[PDB]
């Protein structure tokens, strides 16, 4: 229903998992080629853990600690609500990378070799002729790179010719405008 | 089975009928007015929806309509410039054009049904409908009879035939059958302009002294006068303005009165044409039936 | 109890390491039922800084239904770990059966190679590359089916943008891939297709070499055997697919038409052959469903796996596609033909007293930190804000004052030839007014204003 993963990397030849969950029992863990692990279903909220590897106590470095009246020291986890579904975990840990960017805006200050031109951008559209049986508004289908791009004729008379393809649904709108400058 | 199409219109957004890749051209309306005309020759289009600048918003289409109303209204002689051709901007010509009446951008949401856009079309008496999205405000395409009809088509395989598309032209009578605006082989091309003006037809077919087609000139055909730039003589014959493709006319399309709905609908989609002339056993012209007329019908 | 448990299954061996994540194999408790289990470190994702990667990725494989890919069951979440259930294959990597065999039979090639072509075209039908196409990441089922696996290194194709990303085995890799060049996407895929092909007739690469450089050298140059055995026909298709210029390189639209590819091709493989619409899902229809309707996208799926033919979503979801499949054989009419009678509406050409070129941008010979000193000074001279990507990279932003709204665009510099640049405007994304007439009118006045 809630799986939560206890996983050790350490090492060691025996690794069992104690804690509040088991009240502070020798879970055996399994081991892969390095990994030693245990799958538990635990409910939503805080829980103590600790490693017990070949017969001592080991602090697990991958997650924060708490210390006891009596000076236990032992590793803290927090199943949270968030952490059961994909999506809802992936937003949790996107706004962590997010406020990890803000500790690390429009302005019109100017920076203290350019790269190669993709020869897909010089494949325009109204430069190819399309086949006298067809109505003359329609062109072949674009190649999505060329979207977006701006393309223009020479100033001839005082007037700028533009154009572009921009995508509408599944649909794409190659618009010419004249504008006198 | 008769609602079959106005159903079909209802339950299809304008979204379908848009093509998977076009171009659209649109005119600042501070632009030359004879720029503009020469740029829907240059990029091979009809129609061009209208950018005012100063308001950022679209407020109209540059149509050939546009190119017949100045010829008509400022030509004088072979002799003499059209100075307001040369002058004019679109912001200064629409002025003059819409000083008389008042009327705003006649424009459909892509969402909006194709029943919608036949209504609009009739209603306001166009030819041209933009397709403006309202979430970008961009406008995406240009919507005609010719688009709506051919769509139609596609689909009359997936319904039941209603009975109609089986009766003749005589029994539905969709069409004019009565004062048929038509022009002579000797007919100065100012002339037919001014029946355009007056009539608001949109192609006058040409006939001999004894009342048979033998041409048609449609307004496409008036943006011919841009593309040769061959405007300044406008006392030229109907016959002569229409010898640049005489290579390559196949002739003119019509029908009968006796012919069915359905043939007519499937010879107008085949020909991409925008009317027929109904013709006796003699070519003499008897009528005309437009996409205007067949739109109409079908979607009533 | 001793053993490793997610969900109702037991954690087994690892299968292999991939790209980003451990492959485990996993066994039903009560059936036996096998699955292969992909786990990702939340702790690695989050320091890495790969967390939008990783949900994409998780999002991709939720979404893909088709035969030779495989299939994302679920994914259960825990506080340090994702676990992807996804489709066990028991044949193992094509990798070994092109080993164990020498070479594979001209019949059986074909097959496999246009089952990975039909799952490539899917992956780029749905924005998808995946980047790391080699016989390794080819798995084989039980019945000798192919199926694509391992989406680590995979990427979106975004509107107007270009990938960098050198990644991928070196054999495998396209040159403009090695070169550490900006590329598209899908023509990367495309050639890594044509190495795969090479390995499945031949039971060899056609670029190998021990020294890294001088296989670098062979994968720019192109130059690679084709063996006598190899008929003129599938040579051509190889040639077509490995051309160095990605411009000249064959399209899957090309590999279609070749004579080769077509030969017993079954009809469920392509979106325009007759079965694909019976057996692969269009997603764009169920989310149709959904709207038209009120349900779930798994309500429209299971009345169609398992539902009664006269169900209403199952008659809604067909209809769609009846109708999109009308739409699509009237190709003309949506789309335009390559260069008959001349469409009624065909203009004459303008006649003078030229035909005028289509060119990208703005050019300029000066100096690259020449040419951004001047953009710099025509945008403060027009109130425009901005935010430096990089030196030769700015997201520049200024206020319509009639609507109100941001206009925003984004200005790269590149390198043409020899002392030759070229300046890019991008559009970013108005109600009110229209946001490529907003687009168009910053890019005019930059044009206008710049030196
Ligand atoms: C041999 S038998 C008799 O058949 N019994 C048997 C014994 C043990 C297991 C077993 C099951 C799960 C794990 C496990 N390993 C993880 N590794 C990790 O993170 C790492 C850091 O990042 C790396 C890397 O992973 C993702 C990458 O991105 N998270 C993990 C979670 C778990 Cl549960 C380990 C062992 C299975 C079967
Ligand atoms: N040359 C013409 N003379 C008279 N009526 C016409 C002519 N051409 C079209 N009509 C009619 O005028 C209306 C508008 O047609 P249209 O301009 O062709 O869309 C329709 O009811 C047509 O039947
Ligand atoms: N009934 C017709 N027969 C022959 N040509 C036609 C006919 N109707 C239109 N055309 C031509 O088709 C082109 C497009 O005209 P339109 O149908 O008015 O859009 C023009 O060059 C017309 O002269």
């Amino acid at each position: 229903a809630r799986p939560t993963v206890f996983r050790w990397t350490g090492g060691g030849k025996e690794v069992y998992l104690s804690g509040s969950f088991n009240n502070w029992s020798k879970l055996p863990l399994t081991r892969s080629h390095n990994n030693f692990v245990a799958i538990l279903d635990l409910p939503e909220g805080e829980h103590q853990y600790k490693f017990f590897v070949d017969g001592q106590w080991t602090h697990d470095p991958s997650e924060p600690i708490v210390t006891s009246q009596l000076g236990t020291v032992n590793n803290i986890i927090q199943v949270k609500k968030t952490d059961f579904e994909v999506f809802d975990a992936l937003m949790v840990d996107s706004q962590k990378c997010s406020d990890v960017s803000e500790l690390s805006p429009y302005h019109q200050e100017p920076y203290v070799a350019p790269p190669i031109l993709p020869p897909h951008l010089l494949q325009v559209i109204l430069n190819k002729d399309t086949g006298i049986s067809c109505d003359p508004a329609l062109l072949p289908e674009p190649n999505h790179v060329m979207l977006n791009h701006l393309y223009a004729l020479s100033i001839k008379d005082g007037v700028m010719v533009l154009s572009a393809t921009h995508r509408y649904k599944k649909k794409y709108v190659t618009t010419l405008l004249y504008k006198p400058i | 089975n008769n609602s079959v199409y106005t159903s079909f219109m209802k339950s299809h957004r304008c979204y379908d009928l848009i093509p998977t890749s076009s171009k659209l051209v649109v005119f600042d309306t501070s632009l030359q007015v004879k720029k503009a005309f020469f740029a829907l020759v240059t990029n091979g289009v009809r129609a061009a929806p209208l950018w005012d600048s100063k308001k950022q918003s679209f407020v109209g289409m540059l149509t050939i309509t546009d190119f017949i109303n100045i010829l008509h209204r400022y030509y004088k002689s072979a002799l003499v410039q059209i100075y307001e051709l040369e002058e004019h901007k679109i912001e200064t010509w629409r002025e003059v054009y819409l000083q008389d009446s008042f009327k705003p951008l006649v424009c459909i949401s892509p969402n909006a049904s194709l029943f919608d856009a036949v209504s609009s079309l009739i209603r306001n008496k166009i030819h041209r409908l933009p397709v403006i999205d309202p979430e970008s405000g961009n406008t995406l395409y240009i919507l005609t009879h010719k688009r709506i009809l051919k769509f139609l088509k596609l689909f009359i395989t997936e319904f039941p035939k209603p009975e109609f598309m089986s009766k003749s032209l005589e029994e539905l009578q969709i069409g004019t059958y009565a004062n048929i605006a038509m022009v002579r082989t000797t007919t100065p091309v100012y002339v037919a302009l001014g029946i355009f003006v007056q009539h608001r037809v949109s192609a006058l077919p040409v006939v001999d002294e004894k009342g048979r087609v033998v041409d048609i000139y449609s307004k496409f055909d008036v943006i011919n006068l841009a593309a040769e730039k061959t405007y300044n003589n406008l006392d030229v014959s109907v016959t002569k303005a229409l010898q640049h493709r005489s290579h390559y006319f196949e002739g003119v399309l019509k029908c009968y009165l006796h012919e069915t709905l359905e043939t007519i609908i499937n010879r107008l989609v085949e020909a991409e044409v925008h009317r027929l002339v109904v013709v006796d056993e003699n070519d003499v012209v008897k009528g005309i039936v437009s996409l205007s007329d067949i739109l109409q019908a079908l979607v009533l | 109890d001793g053993r490793v448990k997610i969900g109702h299954y037991v954690l087994g061996d690892t299968l292999g390491v991939g790209t980003f994540g451990k492959v485990k194999i996993g066994e039903h408790q009560l059936t036996g039922h096998k699955v292969a289990v992909k786990i990702l470190n939340r702790q690695k994702i989050r320091s890495l800084d790969v967390v939008g990667k990783i949900k994409r990725e998780i999002q991709n494989l939720k979404l893909f239904r088709h035969p030779h890919i495989i299939k994302l069951y679920q994914v259960i979440s825990t506080p340090t770990d994702f676990f992807m259930v996804m489709e066990y294959v028991s044949g193992g990597e094509l990798f070994d059966y092109i080993c164990k065999h020498g070479r594979v039979e001209e019949m059986e090639a074909r097959r496999l190679f246009q089952q990975i072509l039909s799952a490539v075209d899917y992956c780029h039908r749905h924005m998808v590359v995946h980047r790391d196409l080699k016989p390794e990441n080819v798995l084989l089922d039980a019945h000798m089916n192919a199926k694509i696996a391992d989406f680590g290194l995979s990427n979106m194709m975004s509107d107007g943008e270009f990938l960098r990303t050198s990644c991928g085995s070196p054999n495998y890799a396209a040159p403009e891939v090695i070169s550490g060049r900006l590329y598209a996407g899908p023509e990367v895929d495309i050639w890594s297709c044509g190495v795969i092909l090479y390995a499945l007739l031949c039971g060899t690469l056609p670029f190998d070499d021990e020294h890294v450089p001088t296989l670098f050298k062979k994968i720019r140059g192109g130059v690679f055997y084709i063996p006598e055995y190899l008929n003129r026909s599938v040579a051509t298709l190889l040639m077509h697919m490995l051309q160095v210029d990605p411009l000249k390189r064959a399209t899957i639209k090309d590999i279609r038409e070749h004579e080769w590819f077509k030969q017993d091709l079954p009809s469920y493989l392509f979106p325009e052959d007759p079965s694909y619409d019976a057996n692969v899902i269009d997603d764009e229809a169920v989310k149709e469903v959904c709207e038209k309707f009120e349900c779930t996208e798994s309500e429209v799926m299971n009345s169609l796996y398992s539902g009664d033919p006269q169900d209403q979503l199952a008659v809604a979801y067909h209809l769609i596609i009846d109708n999109r499949r009308i739409m699509n054989q009237a190709s003309e009419f949506y789309l335009a033909s390559s260069p008959l009678k001349p469409h009624p509406e065909r203009m004459p050409p303008l006649i003078a007293d030229k035909k005028a070129k289509w060119h990208l941008g703005i050019r300029s010979q000066s100096k690259p930190y020449d040419i951004m000193a001047e953009v710099y000074r025509a945008m403060k001279q027009l109130d425009f804000e901005w935010k430096v990507v990089n030196a030769y990279h700015l997201r520049v932003r200024r206020k319509n004052p009639v609507t109100g709204n941001y206009v925003k665009m984004s200005l790269q510099l590149y390198l043409v030839d020899n002392r030759s640049y070229l300046l890019d405007f991008k559009s970013i994304d108005p109600r009110l007014g229209s946001h490529t007439m907003d687009f168009f009118e910053m890019c005019a006045s930059l044009i206008t204003t710049l030196a």
